């Protein structure tokens, strides 16, 4: 298996991995909503990893 | 809704009350106290037994 590239993780994020950690705090998508902007600056900013 | 997990860290000189919040939010809670310390524990006996 290898990395993934900037543009890959918002595919990903934006269904493994928030409807995960939305069933960690139990919370449901009707209260919560977090748009693809808000992912888009977060992995381009704040995780280089 | 209901209780969640979050770890926290304060950090500063020695001596800055981390501790006396540490209890003095235990006590804001109600939760019960406890301290551990780990500064340059090695064995694994006394952490998972
Ligand atoms: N704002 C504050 N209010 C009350 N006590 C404080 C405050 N700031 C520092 N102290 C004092 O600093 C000391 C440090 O204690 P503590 O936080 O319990 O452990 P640590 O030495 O690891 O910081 C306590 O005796 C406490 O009374």
């Amino acid at each position: 298996v290898s990395g993934y590239v900037a543009q890959e993780k918002l595919a990903i994020a934006e269904r493994y991995l928030v409807p995960q950690a939305r069933a960690l705090c139990g919370l449901d998508e009707s209260k919560a909503k977090l748009s693809s902007d808000v992912l888009t600056l977060l992995i381009k900013q704040y995780c280089r990893e | 809704g209901s209780t969640q997990g979050k770890i926290l860290c304060f950090y500063g000189p020695p001596g800055v009350g981390k501790t006396s919040i540490a209890r003095s939010i235990a006590r804001a809670l109600n939760r019960e106290y406890f301290r551990f310390s780990v500064g340059g524990m090695t064995d694994v006996a006394e952490i998972k037994g």
